RNA sequence: CCGAUAGCGAACUAGUACCGUGAGGGAAAGCUGAAAAGCACCCCGGGAGGGGGGUGAAAAGAGCCUGAAACCGGGCGGCGAUAGGAGGGUGCGGCCCGAAAGGAAUGAGCCUCCCCGAAGGAAACCGCGGCGACGCGGGAGUACGAGGGGAGGGGACCGG
RNA sequence: CGGCCGCCGAGACCCCGGCGCACGGACCGAUUGGUCCGUGAUCGGGUAGGCGGGCGUGCCGGUGGCGUAGAAGCCGGGCCG
RNA sequence: AAAUAGGCGGCCGUUCCCUGGCGCUUGGGCCUGGGCGACCGGCCCAUUGCCAGGGACGAGGGCUCGGGUAGAAGACCCGG
């Protein structure tokens, strides 16, 4: 020992490095509710551009152009399938009852000439068919029973806590899946009257970027990252480089430990899952909220988007759709979901509507 | 010899083999694989071991081997060698019961058992001036099957 | 007929046994008073099935009500938790 | 079998006489862990509980002792601490235990009697916590 | 005297196989059956392999008399995927069996009545003390008690 | 901390029955040994070591037996010590 | 796999016959004396239920195939 210190490498805040429990992330922690308005909304990401921007955002200057990487991401239009009650418990929050719909409208599909048998898809949603979740056998009557329990559980009155949402995808142009993905949003507002009258409202619409978000505030991420596969204690972890000229060794901890302790600790580094972690990254500016793309009739708030050629392992962008500042932690065609922040920089404060004044058109490639 | 329980006349037929150049633990893994079964499954499933299809898997012997898919143990091989071997016995036991006056297809498996048996042993070459073991099992294996049908 | 009838424990030193002898509750039995009763009142462990151990108990352990039992063959503990009868 | 309200009663005393209770394999349950007492200066109780927890035993390897944050499961890793898990009976005993947070029975309580130290009288006892409020700074839920 | 891991290096293919440039060094390896009848004939099998039938008797079927232990497969009984460790002793449950060498139908596990009874030894209840915890006297050396004897009922295992 | 009372709690100690040893008494035998009775509260842990009794193995001799209607040997069970 | 071994919504399994023997064995209603009641006794019903002999049906899921946003095997994800 020379008594010289060396901070730790790597964390243990963003431990254990294990695979994710599912490809939907998962959620406990719900940001702030001031606002009878839908909290949480998804997407895939579509790839990346780079954008230049008029400062807004707070920093080194207010009124000199900026550069600003950019994440366009295609979100599906979103249907909500129920209405998810909770009851508070002892121990925690348990959801006492729902109301799913298992009516059946015909979707909003297309697909497919050949031509013989056009064959209908009229979707009765043969995508919930297609989602691997189960449904009765008699529509109508479902429904109405569990709208009698809803109606109950208003009445009681304070039995009842706060009102989520069970929400999922429609994939209604996107080739990566064809399957539902499922997960909840909360809807807040401030009392639990003000969100069972417009989770009831909600059900049966098709929603949009508009509704649920609003640009130029700061939102969190929620994501599942990029698999990378096992990788070594000098990926995961961190490791320098030691003496002279090494073959031997190069990568290689030397120490787990010392002979008594008769152990091994967990914070030694070693190989094992890197990637396919689970992430929430604060605070990313929304750039930009439209639909289509490529064209737009109007020059200012864009004049639309896509790169000529696609991009890089993604289809066709033609949706509605958000552009995001920097960073979005996940893979290409990788499903993400947006979280409002909980709370945003207040040393930097959000500017709505933040001036954007040119958007990339080349190809990542 | 055998090692279970005969009645011959109509309701075993029985037929063995000895000095199957095979390794006894392989033997071990189809015998408790196959056992219970009737003689066609019994087929059935030997020729698709062969095609290298369904696993046959490690259980009591299993260390340092990678698992298979599906239901059935974690640890899982192929061992055709064995199969075709083994498929030489069952066609025995099959035309033999059959002059015997039982109808094979039906007859269930009761027993199956493998036994070690004598060892073919000699030397290969090891560094430091040193020779070692070099060697293969020879392995006998036996079958009884009985007839089961209302 | 019987009354309730607890064997907690063995008569025990913290590190020493004694299989010889065991420590009974009886239920009613509030004193060392009462329990005098229950002597040579036999005790009887009853196990699933048919198998019958007699014991009787023969002595006061308490201080309060809970007297010492001895059987003919000395019992598992495996039971804690016996009967005695009003014979 | 028993259902205890333990409103009102010091920890230690009623922790002995259920767990010899539960190795005669009578069921108590007890309500209430929260309303219960300790006796004695809040700073060395808190430190005390505290402490066990802290650990960190090597630096995790998720074995050694931990000791949970609310007042309901302070009480139960207690009343198992005073019983013999490692063996049958008291395993057997762990089970016929249980505690129950808040009360969800609609049923009457029952208490140990005696007024000696297994009671307080608020204004008679010089130091005190209720055990709920501990559990409230270490992290728990009253 | 020894009796085939013994006795001569060596019961035999021994001073062989083999080692070492050489001087020299140096093992292991015994048993069919009455008769070879040493496996025909018949079925099967690529098959010189292997299985059934064929011998007084094939755990007499070819280093074949007997045929242990370690150990390996299968099967039977028991345990068995929430729980503690010199792997057990001692005591008792569950499951399991036990015809055979043991005692017991001329009565087993078991039930019940009566008496004798070593050491030991109460209570209820009564009267009087002790600040109290509790103690004395009488009940009473009684009830009880290891151990011993007789009778009586039921009807199969009990030890192990 | 200074008193006190009731209990719990050893293989100790008490108590029934048995066993060995030591010693006395008697008897029995062809030798060694054995048996029957009495005494022991003041006999009964145990390494080095000393002594004393029994057991088993191989073969020899005398004597007196067994075996294909099943020896030795092998494996599991029953009984005695 | 938190042993206080969770919460929800949906999907599933959710059986027959002859012949013999039994039924306050199983289940309900009524009257009256006894009971707070369960219960005894009296009255009424069962396509029924039970034992012995033979007997149906099969939700979920993998394996499979084309590829990966995944990946040492296995797993994962998507499409068929």
């Amino acid at each position: 020992m020379g008594k010289v210190h060396r901070p730790r490498r790597g964390s243990l805040g963003f431990s254990p490095r294990k695979r994710a429990k599912s490809i939907v992330p998962r959620i406990r922690s719900w940001p702030k509710e001031t606002e009878v308005r839908m909290l949480g909304f998804a997407g895939y990401k579509a790839g990346m551009t780079h954008i230049l921007m008029i400062d807004d955002e707070p920093g080194l200057t207010n009124g000199k152009e900026i550069f600003m990487p950019v994440t366009i991401i295609e979100t599906p239009p979103l249907r909500v399938f129920g209405i998810r009650a909770y009851r508070m418990g002892y121990l925690g929050l348990e959801t006492a009852t729902e109301v799913i719909v298992p009516d059946f409208p015909l979707d909003n599909y297309p697909a497919k000439e050949r031509k013989g048998k056009p064959k209908p898809k009229m979707t009765f949603y043969k995508l919930l068919e297609r989602r691997i979740a189960t449904l009765p056998k008699n529509y109508t009557q479902e429904m109405f029973e569990q709208k009698l329990g809803q109606l109950e559980d208003m009445i009681k009155e304070g039995e009842i806590v706060d009102v989520r949402a069970i929400v999922a995808t429609q994939p209604w142009v996107i080739k990566l899946k064809k399957k539902p993905e499922v997960m909840e949003y909360a809807i807040g507002g401030t009392s639990v009257e003000e969100k069972f009258n417009y989770i009831k409202e909600k059900l049966g619409k098709e929603l949009r970027v508009g509704e649920v978000l609003k640009e130029g505030e700061l939102l969190d991420v929620i994501a599942v990252t990029k698999g990378k596969g096992t990788q070594g204690p000098v990926k995961r972890w961190g490791i320098k480089l030691r003496a002279h000229k090494d073959s031997k060794g190069r990568r290689k901890v030397g120490s787990i430990g010392p002979w008594h302790p008769a152990r091994v600790m967990w914070t030694v580094p070693m190989a094992g899952q890197m990637g396919f972690h689970h992430r929430t990254e604060l605070n990313k500016r929304l750039i930009a909220i439209g639909e289509n793309g490529k064209l737009k009739l109007d020059e200012n708030t864009e004049i639309e988007i896509t790169p000529k050629g696609g991009f890089p392992h993604y289809g066709i962008v033609r949706s509605d759709f958000m552009m995001i500042a920097g960073s979005v932690p996940g893979a290409i065609k990788r499903i993400i979901r947006v979280r409002p922040a909980i709370r945003p920089p207040k040393k930097k404060p959000p500017v709505q509507r933040p001036q954007i004044t040119y958007v990339s058109v080349e190809s990542k490639q | 010899g055998y090692s279970f329980q005969n009645f011959d006349p109509k309701r075993m037929a029985r037929a063995s083999a000895r000095d199957l150049r095979i390794s006894p633990k392989l033997a071990v893994e189809v015998c408790r694989e196959l056992r219970g079964m009737m003689l066609n499954d019994a087929l059935r499933y030997l020729d698709d071991v062969i095609a290298l299809k369904r696993p046959v898997p490690l259980k009591r012997y299993n260390d340092s081997q990678g698992h298979k898919p599906g239901k059935g143990f974690g640890p899982g091989r192929y061992p055709v060698k064995v199969a075709k071997a083994i498929k030489k016995v069952l066609l025995n036991v099959k035309n033999n019961a059959v002059q015997k006056g039982l109808d094979p297809d039906k007859l269930k498996i009761i027993h199956i058992a493998a036994h070690k048996g004598p060892v073919l042993r000699g030397w290969y070459p090891r560094a430091f001036g040193r020779a070692t073991p070099f060697n293969e099992q020879t392995t006998h294996i036996e079958v009884v099957v009985e007839e089961i049908r209302r | 007929m019987r009354i309730k009838g607890v064997v907690l424990s063995y008569r025990r030193s913290k590190e020493n046994q004694h299989n010889n002898v065991m420590i009974i509750k009886p239920l009613d039995v509030n004193s060392r008073e009462e329990a005098s009763k229950l002597i040579g009142r036999l005790v009887l462990w009853k196990s699933p099935s048919g198998k019958i151990l007699k014991g009787k108990i023969v002595r006061v352990h308490g201080t309060k009500g809970a007297v010492r039992a001895r059987f003919e063959k000395g019992l598992p503990g495996q039971a804690l938790g016996d009967y005695v009868e009003i014979v | 079998m028993r259902i205890i309200n333990a409103e009102g009663l010091i920890l230690g005393r009623l922790a002995s006489k259920v767990a010899k209770m539960l190795l005669e394999g009578e069921e108590v349950v007890i309500v209430n862990a929260e309303k219960a007492v300790i006796t004695g200066n809040r700073d060395v109780i808190f430190k005390k509980y505290k402490q066990r927890t802290e650990l960190r035993t090597l630096t995790n390897p998720r074995r050694g002792p931990f000791y949970p944050k609310r007042s309901d499961e302070i009480v139960r890793r207690t009343i198992r601490g005073m019983l013999p898990w490692k063996t049958d009976r008291g395993r057997k005993a762990f089970k016929r235990l249980k505690v129950y947070v808040g009360i969800p029975k609609e049923f009457q309580g029952k208490e140990l009697e005696t007024i000696i130290e297994a009671h307080v009288s608020r204004l008679s006892r010089p130091k005190y916590v209720t055990v709920g409020e501990v559990a409230k700074f270490l992290g728990g839920k009253f």
